[PDB]
């Protein structure tokens, strides 16, 4: 996350961590229930083998709260490619139920008509994620979060070098240098609504970060709530 | 106006059934008796940050 704020006690505890062999987060994911991780399919071609870690916030000190998870399945939707970044969403099936307290709790997920003219038609949602703190950097140790406004569809489209499809749409700033970087993907993307937040996003890429006239692109989530709801029998 | 006029009074999910409004809640959320709020089933339900 490029700007933003740290993501203080409580208030992000819907944030997943994907670690590596190395025991280091590479991309982020959403909690949406104690089984299920949501994020994003450009993250599996990235390490091997992967664990998810919830409840963290700063990943240096052993704080007390973190839990680690094994997955036990993982799901990735077969129309994503690296040629269009088009489906770029994915459902983790973990071995074990994560147990919710202060720092760990999912998402909701909300219903489609609903979410598309009520929640997507708000001002600004909301992203969060361990990512670099500027294009050229390391992975941030602390967790960020970053309110970022809805950005109209067409000033979306011709502000970007790459085709735009409909399981996608633009969120952030024209000039501003707030955004979301690399190693946030996968990352939530969400809206509140009366004080409840939904997931509405998926990090999904970017051309750079925070570069004037270029917006952060995320994963639709009411495009695949079917899929997701599918996966989540799975 | 129904579910555009203030997601019709709704605390989440709005829908409108024989033009009138029909409250309805995420999983893990109860409908209150009155069927518009949402009334949560346990300790760490969706969407809530944890501020305890
Ligand atoms: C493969 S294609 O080009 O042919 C391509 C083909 C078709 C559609 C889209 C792409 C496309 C473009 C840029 C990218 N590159 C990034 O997304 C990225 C780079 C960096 C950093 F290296 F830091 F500069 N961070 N980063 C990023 C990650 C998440 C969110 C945000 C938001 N600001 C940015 C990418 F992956 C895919
Ligand atoms: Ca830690």
């Amino acid at each position: 996350i490029v700007g933003g704020q740290e993501c203080k006690d409580g208030e992000c505890p819907w944030q997943a961590l994907l670690i590596n062999e190395e025991n280091e987060g590479f991309c982020g994911g959403t909690i949406l229930s104690e089984f299920y991780i949501l994020t994003a399919a450009h993250c599996l071609y990235q390490a091997k083998r992967f664990k998810v870690r919830v409840g963290d916030r700063n990943t240096e000190q052993e704080e007390g709260g973190e839990a680690v998870h094994e997955v036990e399945v993982v799901i990735k939707h077969n129309r994503f490619t690296k040629e269009t970044y088009d489906f770029d969403i994915a459902v983790l099936r973990l071995k074990t139920p994560i147990t919710f307290r202060m720092n760990v709790a999912p998402a909701c997920l909300p219903e489609r008509d609903w979410a598309e003219s009520t929640l997507m038609t708000q001002k600004t949602g909301i992203v969060s994620g361990f990512g670099r703190t500027h294009e050229k950097g390391r992975q941030s140790t602390r967790l960020k979060m970053l309110e970022v406004p809805y950005v109209d569809r067409n000033s979306c489209k011709l502000s970007s070098s790459f085709i735009i499809t409909q399981n996608m749409f633009c969120a952030g700033y024209d000039t501003k240098q707030e955004d979301a970087c690399q190693g946030d993907s996968g990352g939530p993307h969400v809206t509140r609504f009366k004080d409840t937040y939904f997931v509405t996003g998926i990090v999904s890429w970017g051309e750079g970060c925070a570069r004037k006239g270029k917006y952060g692109i995320y994963t639709k989530v009411t495009a695949f709530l079917k899929w997701i709801d599918r996966s989540m029998k799975t | 106006k129904l579910c555009s006029l203030d997601n019709g009074d709704c605390d989440q999910f709005c829908h409108e059934e024989q033009n009138s409004v029909v409250c309805s809640c995420a999983r893990g959320y109860t409908l209150a008796d009155n069927g518009k709020a949402c009334i949560p089933t346990g300790p760490y339900p969706c969407g809530k940050q944890t501020l305890e």
